[PDB]
């Protein structure tokens, strides 16, 4: 409780550069695990569409893939415009 | 056939690795490599790996910088030997000249198994693959897939360069 | 194949010739290890190339690593070997008998 | 081919200032003249001696971490993929191992040069 | 192993698009939402043939879509287009976010005169559906027959007659 | 000391918040122009495999013309087993052509700077 | 000698990377991608002896293509006629294999 | 014509080092309540045409111990490299376009400090061995902690690719968002271009000369080229990470005007730590860049790669 | 050293080995082998003195050679087929260059020149680990190719390292060199059946290691590195002297102790292959290590040897550490000849 304090408070006495140090790795280990842009991160990376989107072959049992582009179904980025 | 650009940098890194093993003092045994690496990433990136060609060259270039500080600390003597100061070194630099001489001519003129396989030439560019495609290079994807795909190759890797770091420091202990 | 490829076994023909047939300084034959190192880093780099295996593109720097363990070791025991002798001779190797 | 003829001509630019330099000047060369120089005086011993290295431990070290250079570079394109926290995890996992070395050498005082 | 089997040069002929790349990405979006169903036609045929013999006809009718498209755009305003391309062909790297005002003035165009609306982000990378008369292909592969696997292993354990009958061991 | 240390963090918070809505826009450019290339993508593989085939079809034409003295020789005999479509290797399109297009085809896209 | 851990953990430490046609990433295909789908598939549950014996077609295809010496060969073979040919001039190559041709888009 | 680009690269870069010695002298001058030259042209504008007249209708000396062959083939890679290191900078436009010009500039930064090493070694003197030893460690003190700034600024460039650099900072400066990067890295290339208070290979106060101290006239002023240039380059690639000028596809010049600008005070301030500080100790240098250096920089490399993904914000262009 | 930094580099060592034993792909057990050495190096210098030092050098720079054409063996395989598995090298270039480079690893003839002397340079501690667990890997990896190793390479190495073994071990007097010598020649036992049944292999493995263990257990326990300090332990401890005695005829293959089963296993394999007159020339020449065995035996057991005044003060103290497994050893390398059959448990 008071050890801690007092460690610390030499620490930042003379090596300051040392405690910086170790205060932003903590935090660079620490912080992504608590932020909900994390899964924004992962969904933009998925929604980028480096290759072809090859079709499917319509078998008559597809209500949710689209026959076109501007058709209603299939995944939308507007969370991403908002953002 | 295409103005054997890669056939003229791979007979220099050939060139470069006689230069260093018929072992004259480090000090140019350290140049020869250094060409040899210059060449070799010449060599990866006109074959599309810019990456690689690029990372090896600044590897091997800190490598014989301390292997300079090293030679300078440890291996020298009153009068480092050159190509031409020495009748050993010399033989062996000549030796491993003409032998690449003789397999070039022996692989380029006529086609002959040396000692795996056999060889007619026709130069590199027959064995590329012609594909158009892509907003990436596919070396730098492969190479960032160890971070995703690579999770053991990471694990053993930095396993072994900090215990590697702690075996130096055991060695180096005396006592 | 093509001459490149020869080229390639060639430099490492060279460079596994010299680390065998060893002359005074012990540095020389390390350089003859790392030239090794090399050539393989480039044959790997060139077969991974021409087959497009994307996923081998990492295996020649992982490659390079060990490489580099392999010289750090090296060199210090070449350290401690001049420690003893003030010269890094391979001559000097020879209190162990057969 | 374009960065060829950049290295060629800057080689090239290069070898004739030094062609320029040696030719162009009257030489008066002599043995007193071209004599090593020590700031007065004859040198005692060769400059070809060995010259020890405080450092040696350091510079070893150096070799390792050059090689960690080589692993973190590719991050910019890891950046991209689609598990992230996978790869951040594999990322930090490099870094700390890292500082955990450098730790490890600066305790065992392996960053101190040799008395 | 046997002969390769080419098209002749005859059919392989087709009425070419002889626009150069800007002028193509100036009218990629509007491209990709009116001339889809050919091309989709085209592209499953090329995903399921495994072959640029197989699916001659589709590209004809992907080249002819895409000229009709052209032809339209030509007809009905060509100075906003052109003015569109040009301002994205000064661009080294092809930039869309460079020309917005000549991009807005382009769409209000082809809005007004031809009710074509610009494809939202995230559209056009969808995977969607194409409803084809073409038969699946069987053996795309062109695989052999798949060797026999050796036939199983089946029955009750039953101790080892006389033991494991070493040398001398009873056992 | 304190007020150091707060308009350094202050300043550096301002240039992350700009910079996550510049990287943000970015992303958005990215995917519009990927679409772009996407939509575009079906024609340049017509065209692509016309051209691909008709180079193989004036090689068959000349390895036709040019071998018909060798006796035992098949005319665009294959090297394969399969009957399946092979890509071609660039060789087998550019090998009867002139030296300087086999060096664009080559070396073009990695030469140029 | 081999402890088969991963199998029996269904770990996956490294057969990720084994093979040419195993899951690249953004679904980059390899150069003979097609040939060492067939042998593995000729090849899987059969045992290394039948499969040096019964497999021998796509493993020589799948060679062809790591390698294209066959390819190689009738290319260099078709030069050699084609040189010997003009040499002596009975035959002369056409404009399009000269530069002079209409290109296509 | 792209020759002509070559040659109208070049030329104008040792223009710039040759008046680059004449604005350090009149600035250190000036700093020191003199003036300087300015007798030898108006305001001493005739001055380093006079001093590489000298240099050059000297005579050089080939020492009677040295290894002639890297003895001359050392000035002729420093200044070779020297030049080379200019060609993927973006001006706005590059003369050589790369993939990987970072990448690019750090191998070849790697080599040039051989240069200086054969020189060392070939000159076969007591002091120029001292000075190569001492570019050994300087090497090796800040080669790795460079390299990591580095790749932490990078991170969010989202490539290697110099002229993305411009796209990256169209709003805001770079240095907002890393000043503390910026910071050691600004002291990095101090100790990378070999400058005051660094300038440990050289030390006229320690070893005379260092490691070019056998050596006279014209590849001596090589070896001064080749380190001025690389001044100017270095201060050059700091402002284009850094400080992003804004650039106008159709008027290109206002960007070159401006990232001019930006790198003149970048050297003047390289001349100004100059005129102003000691000297280090070799040694203090390896344990200000290895105990005080590195692990800011190791933590600041982990924020740099977990920031982006906290907050959403990773770059384009995989 | 400190304790916790050895005890990290032993279990690198271990760690090592299982990943050159559990992986499937080339690279891994490339990077295996890679991390075994680097960790095995500090364990040789861990006793610092300039033999040690020469020794730890010669080592690394044998299995750094050898690591190099494994490599070049790999990258080859691969070069002639898109494999990085382990199952059947595809190019006989590339097996002759991997079997070359597991001798050198394992120290067959006429690789076997470093054997010798880093076990003389390196302690008694050293020298076990060199001699049993550094064997596992390599061994491993040979049993994986087997089918594709070419016999007659594999065969004329194991017959030379047989003989060698034999003639070596003749000529000397030094405990070390003598376990060398006594390793060449099992190791070429061992490969000599690998080709026709790894099941052999290991058992053979197994019960060398375990009579190699009760060895050095034994010459630590009576801290004696040349036959005339072992001389002088049946005046201190003669139990220890008559197990060691037990031991070496073991290690002969004389029956009915356990040392003769692994050679009568071998020996019945090859026949059942139409192989006679190398199973009988491989008897023939390890009757030469069963002679220095017995001479051995001679100075430290079967006769007393003259002692030293000094040797009474030693009569007043115990041995401070204890080794939990020297009786189960001893007892392995003894007498296990009539469970012959559980053998068929190692397929
Ligand atoms: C306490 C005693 C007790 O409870 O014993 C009950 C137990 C009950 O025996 P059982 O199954 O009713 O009688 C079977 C007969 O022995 C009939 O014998 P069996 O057919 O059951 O034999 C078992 C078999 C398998 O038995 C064995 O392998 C182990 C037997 C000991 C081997 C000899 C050395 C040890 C003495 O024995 C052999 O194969 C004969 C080969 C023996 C030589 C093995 C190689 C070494 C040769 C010399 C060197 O009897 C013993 O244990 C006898 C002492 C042993
Ligand atoms: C293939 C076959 C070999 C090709 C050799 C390449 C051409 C160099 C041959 C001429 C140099 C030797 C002349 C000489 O000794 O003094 C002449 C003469 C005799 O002086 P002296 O005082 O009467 O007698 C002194 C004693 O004889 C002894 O005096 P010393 O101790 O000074 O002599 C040492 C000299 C004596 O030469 C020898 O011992 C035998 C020559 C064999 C050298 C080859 C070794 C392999 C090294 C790696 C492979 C390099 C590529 C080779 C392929 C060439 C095609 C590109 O050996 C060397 O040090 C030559 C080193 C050349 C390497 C240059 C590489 C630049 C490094 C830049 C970084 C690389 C970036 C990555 C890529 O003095 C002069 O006239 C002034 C010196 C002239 C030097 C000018 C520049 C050096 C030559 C150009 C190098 C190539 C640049 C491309
Ligand atoms: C505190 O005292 C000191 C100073 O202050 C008074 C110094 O300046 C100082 C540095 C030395 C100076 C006197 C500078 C010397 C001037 C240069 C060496 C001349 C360099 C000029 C040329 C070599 C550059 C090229 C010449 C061409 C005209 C350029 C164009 C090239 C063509 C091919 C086109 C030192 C060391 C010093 O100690
Ligand atoms: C059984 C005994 C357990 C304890 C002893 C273990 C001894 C070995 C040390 C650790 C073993 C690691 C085995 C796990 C291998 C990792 C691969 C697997 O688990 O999945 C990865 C899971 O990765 C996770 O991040 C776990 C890794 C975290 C481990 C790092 C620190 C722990 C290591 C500590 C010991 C190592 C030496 C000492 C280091 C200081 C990635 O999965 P994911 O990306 O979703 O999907 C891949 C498929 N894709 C690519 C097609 C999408
Ligand atoms: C910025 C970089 C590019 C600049 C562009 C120009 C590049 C110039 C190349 C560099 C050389 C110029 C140096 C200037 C002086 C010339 C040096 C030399 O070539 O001249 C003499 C060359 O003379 C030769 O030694 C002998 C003369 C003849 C030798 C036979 C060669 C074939 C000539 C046959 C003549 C027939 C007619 C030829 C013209 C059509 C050497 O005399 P030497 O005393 O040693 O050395 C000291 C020179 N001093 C006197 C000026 C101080
Ligand atoms: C010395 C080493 C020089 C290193 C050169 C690297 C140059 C470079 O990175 O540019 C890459 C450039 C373009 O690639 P990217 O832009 O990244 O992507 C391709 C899409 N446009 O690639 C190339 O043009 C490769 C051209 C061949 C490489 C040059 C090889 C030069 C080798 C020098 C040999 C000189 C003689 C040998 C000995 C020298 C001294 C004795
Ligand atoms: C959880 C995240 C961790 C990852 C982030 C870290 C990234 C990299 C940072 C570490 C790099 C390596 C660290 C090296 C450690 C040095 C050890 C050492 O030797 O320390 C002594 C000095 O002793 C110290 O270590 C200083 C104090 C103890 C360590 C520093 C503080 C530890 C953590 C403090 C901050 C904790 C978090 C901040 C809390 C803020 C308040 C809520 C060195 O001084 P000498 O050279 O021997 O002295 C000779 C000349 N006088
Ligand atoms: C919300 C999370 C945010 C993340 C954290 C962000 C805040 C971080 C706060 C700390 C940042 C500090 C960065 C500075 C890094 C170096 C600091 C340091 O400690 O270095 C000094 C030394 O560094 C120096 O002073 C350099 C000496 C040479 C100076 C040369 C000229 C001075 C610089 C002139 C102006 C610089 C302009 C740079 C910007 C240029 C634009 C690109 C340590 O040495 P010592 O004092 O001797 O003590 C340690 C051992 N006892």
């Amino acid at each position: 409780a008071g050890r801690i304090a007092s460690f610390l408070k030499n620490a930042w006495a003379k090596e300051p550069v040392l405690v910086a140090s170790f205060a932003i790795g903590g935090l660079a280990i620490i912080l992504p695990s608590l932020s909900p842009y994390t899964n924004y991160a992962i969904r933009i990376n998925r929604a980028t569409p480096y290759n072809y989107p090859v079709p499917l072959r319509d078998d008559g049992n597809m209500p949710d893939v689209p026959s076109h582009p501007q058709d209603p179904q299939g995944p939308s980025l507007e969370w991403l415009k908002n953002l | 056939m295409t103005m054997y650009i890669a056939f003229i940098l791979s007979t220099i890194f050939v060139i470069g690795f006689v230069g260093f093993s018929s072992k004259p003092s480090p000090i140019y045994g350290g140049l020869g490599l250094i060409v040899s690496g210059g060449v070799g990433c010449g060599i990866v990136l006109n074959f599309g790996g810019s990456f690689l060609g690029l990372m090896v060259f600044l590897i091997y270039l800190g490598g014989m910088l301390v292997v300079f500080g090293y030679t300078t600390a440890m291996a020298t003597e009153m009068y480092p030997e050159v190509w031409v100061s020495n009748k050993t070194v010399f033989g062996a630099f000549v030796s491993g000249l003409m032998m690449e001489f003789c397999m070039v001519y022996y692989a380029l003129k006529e086609e002959e198994v040396e000692i795996i396989f056999k060889f007619n030439g026709l130069g590199d560019w027959v064995i590329y693959d012609t594909g158009d495609s892509g907003f990436f290079s596919e070396e730098a994807m492969g190479i960032a897939a160890l971070y995703s795909y690579g999770t053991w190759l990471v694990i053993v890797t930095g396993w072994s360069l900090l215990i590697g770091v702690v075996v130096i420091m055991e060695i180096t202990r005396g006592n | 194949m093509p001459l490149v490829y020869m080229n390639i076994i060639m430099a490492f023909a060279i460079a596994l010739a010299g680390l065998l047939m060893y002359r005074s300084h012990l540095m020389s034959s390390l350089l003859c290890l790392e030239g090794m190192m090399l050539s393989l880093f480039i044959m790997s780099t060139l077969i991974i190339l021409n087959t497009h295996f994307t996923l081998a593109n990492m295996m020649p720097i992982i490659l390079l690593v060990f490489a580099a363990c392999e010289a750090a070791l090296g060199l210090s025991l070449l350290v401690m070997v001049s420690n003893t002798y003030g010269t890094d001779y391979v001559q000097n190797l020879n209190l162990l008998q057969c | 081919m374009n960065i060829m003829l950049t290295l060629l001509t800057n080689v090239t630019l290069a070898s004739l200032l030094v062609l320029i330099a040696f030719w162009l000047p009257q030489l008066n060369a002599y043995s007193e003249k071209t004599s090593p120089y020590e700031c007065g005086f004859d040198p005692m011993g060769s400059a070809r001696l060995p010259f020890s290295m405080k450092f040696f431990l350091v510079a070893i070290t150096f070799l390792l971490f050059d090689l960690e250079i080589a692993l973190l570079l590719p991050l910019p394109w890891a950046s991209q993929t689609n598990n992230l926290k996978t790869m951040l995890t594999m990322a930090l996992f490099l870094l700390i191992l890292l500082a955990a070395s450098l730790a490890y050498e600066w305790t065992q005082k392996g960053l101190e040069w040799a008395e | 192993p046997g002969i390769v089997e080419l098209p002749t040069l005859e059919d392989l002929k087709v009425q070419e698009v002889k626009v150069s790349s800007s002028v193509l990405k100036a009218a990629a979006h509007h491209y990709g939402a009116q001339c889809d169903k050919p091309n989709k036609e085209f592209m499953l045929c090329r995903w399921e043939e495994k072959d640029p013999r197989r699916c001659l006809e589709e590209g004809k009718l992907v080249n002819q879509c895409a000229l009709d498209f052209f032809r339209q755009i030509k007809r009905h305003c060509a100075e906003p287009f052109t003015e569109y391309w040009t301002c994205i062909d000064y661009s080294g790297l092809q930039l869309f976010r460079h020309c917005r005002k000549q991009q807005a003035k382009f769409d209000e165009c082809v809005l007004d005169k031809l009710g074509w609306v610009r494809p939202d982000l995230g559209e056009l990378s969808k995977v969607t559906k194409v409803k084809t008369d073409r038969p699946l292909p069987e053996n795309p592969y062109h695989s052999r027959a798949r060797p026999e696997p050796n036939p199983e292993a089946e029955g009750d354990l039953k101790p080892a007659k006389h033991g494991s009958r070493l040398f001398f061991w009873t056992m | 000391g304190y007020s150091m240390f707060a308009v350094g963090i202050g300043t550096l918070l301002f240039g992350y918040w700009s910079m996550m809505k510049w990287n943000r826009e970015r992303r958005r450019l990215q995917i519009e122009d990927f679409e772009a290339r996407i939509a575009l993508m079906p024609l340049f593989q017509a065209e692509k495999d016309r051209r691909v085939l008709q180079m193989l079809r004036e090689n068959l034409e000349e390895e036709a013309i040019i071998m018909k003295d060798v006796p035992d020789w098949k005319v665009g005999e294959s090297v394969f087993h399969t009957t399946r479509w092979v890509t071609p290797m660039m060789g087998e399109l550019y090998g009867l052509r002139t030296n300087e297009e086999i060096l664009s085809a080559t070396y073009g896209f990695i030469w140029y700077t | 000698p081999f402890f088969d851990v991963q199998k029996r953990l269904g770990l996956d430490l490294d057969r990720w990377m084994t093979i040419q046609s195993a899951e690249q990433p953004h679904k980059i295909p390899g150069r003979c991608h097609a040939f060492e789908k067939e042998w593995i598939e000729c090849a899987h549950g059969i045992g290394g002896i039948r499969a040096e014996k019964e497999c021998k077609i796509e493993f020589d295809d799948f060679v062809e293509c790591l390698l294209r010496q066959k390819t190689m060969k009738r290319l260099s073979a078709i030069k050699r006629q084609r040189d010997k040919l003009i040499k002596e001039g009975k035959y002369t190559p056409p404009p399009h294999h000269l530069g002079k041709e209409d290109p296509r888009p | 014509m792209f020759m002509i680009n070559i040659l109208s690269l070049i030329i104008p870069i040792l223009l710039a080092v040759a008046f680059l010695t004449l604005v350090e002298r009149k600035v250190l001058g000036y700093m020191q309540l003199r003036k300087g030259p300015n007798v030898v042209g108006p305001y001493g504008l005739l001055q380093p045409i006079a001093d590489a007249l000298k240099l050059f209708t000297k005579e050089p000396l080939r020492p009677a111990t040295s290894s002639i062959s890297m003895f001359i083939i050392a000035p002729i890679l420093a200044l070779s490299l020297a030049l080379t290191m200019w060609v993927p900078l973006p001006m706005p436009y590059p003369l050589i376009n790369m993939n990987l010009g970072v990448l690019f500039m750090l191998a070849m930064s790697s080599l040039a400090v051989y240069s200086i090493l054969w020189s060392g070694w070939a000159s076969n003197s007591k002091y120029a061995l001292i000075g190569a030893l001492r570019a050994v460690a300087q090497t090796i003190s800040y080669e790795v902690t460079l390299a990591i700034i580095l790749l932490s600024v990078l991170l969010m460039n989202g490539s290697y690719t110099l002229s993305t650099l411009i796209t990256t900072q169209e709003h805001i400066w770079m240095i907002f968002t890393s000043w503390p990067l910026a910071m050691m890295w600004f002291i990095s290339t101090l100790a990378e271009t070999n400058r005051a208070p660094f300038d440990l290979t050289e030390g006229e106060s320690e070893l005379v000369s260092g490691f070019n101290v056998e050596y006279a006239a014209g590849p001596f002023a090589m070896f001064f080229m080749a380190e001025y240039a690389n001044i100017i380059m270095m201060n050059a690639f700091t402002a284009i990470l850094f400080l992003g000028a804004s650039h106008d596809p159709h008027t290109p010049e206002l960007y070159t005007i401006n990232f001019v600008l930006k790198t003149l005070a970048l050297t003047i301030t390289f001349l100004w730590i100059r005129a102003s500080y000691p000297r280090f100790r070799y040694d203090q240098l390896m344990h200000l860049l290895w105990k005080s250096f590195l692990p800011l920089t190791l933590a600041l490399c982990m924020w740099h790669i977990s920031l982006p993904i906290m907050t959403a914000s990773i770059p384009p262009q995989s | 050293m400190n304790p916790i930094i050895y005890t990290t580099l032993i279990m690198t060592v271990m760690s090592g080995t299982m990943l050159v034993m559990i992986s499937s792909h080339w690279l891994l057990i490339w990077i295996g082998f890679e991390m075994n050495l680097l960790a095995m190096i500090p364990v040789l210098m861990k006793n610092f003195n300039p033999r040690a030092t020469e020794a730890a050098t010669k080592y690394f720079l044998t299995q750094a050679t050898a690591s190099m054409m494994l490599m070049m063996a790999i990258i080859i395989n691969l070069l002639y087929s898109g494999q990085w598995t382990i199952t059947k090298m595809f190019n006989p270039v590339a097996m002759t260059m991997m079997t070359m480079a597991l001798a050198m690893k394992l120290g067959l003839s006429p690789f076997h020149f470093w054997v010798p002397e880093v076990t003389q340079g390196i302690s008694l501690q050293a020298g076990l680990l060199l001699l049993t667990w550094q064997k596992l890997a390599p061994l491993s990896v040979l049993c994986q190719i087997s089918q594709s190793i070419n016999p007659n390479l594999m065969l004329t190495m194991a017959m030379l390292s047989i003989l060698i073994g034999g003639w070596g071990g003749l000529n000397q007097t030094q405990l070390r060199k003598i376990m060398a010598y006594s390793s060449i020649a099992h190791m070429g036992w061992m490969t000599a059946v690998l080709p026709y049944n790894t099941t052999m292999t290991i058992l053979n493995l197994l019960i060398y290691i375990t009579m190699t263990l009760a060895m050095f257990m034994l010459l630590i326990h009576s801290s004696a590195t040349t036959t005339l300090s072992l001389s002088h332990t049946w005046n201190k401890m003669p139990v220890i002297t008559s197990l060691m005695m037990v031991t070496l005829l073991s290690m002969g293959g004389l029956p009915p102790l356990s040392g003769f089963m692994p050679k009568w296993m071998i020996i019945q394999e090859m026949t059942k292959n139409e192989s006679i007159i190398m199973p009988t020339l491989m008897a023939m020449t390890a009757l030469l290590n069963l002679y220095f065995y017995m001479r051995l035996a001679y100075s430290s057991s079967l006769t007393m040897f003259p002692s030293t005044n000094n040797m009474k003060m030693k009569w007043q103290f115990e041995h401070t550490k204890q080794m939990k497994l020297l009786p189960t050893m001893i007892v392995l390398s003894t007498l296990v000849l009539p469970m012959t059959p559980a053998l068929s448990s190692l397929n």
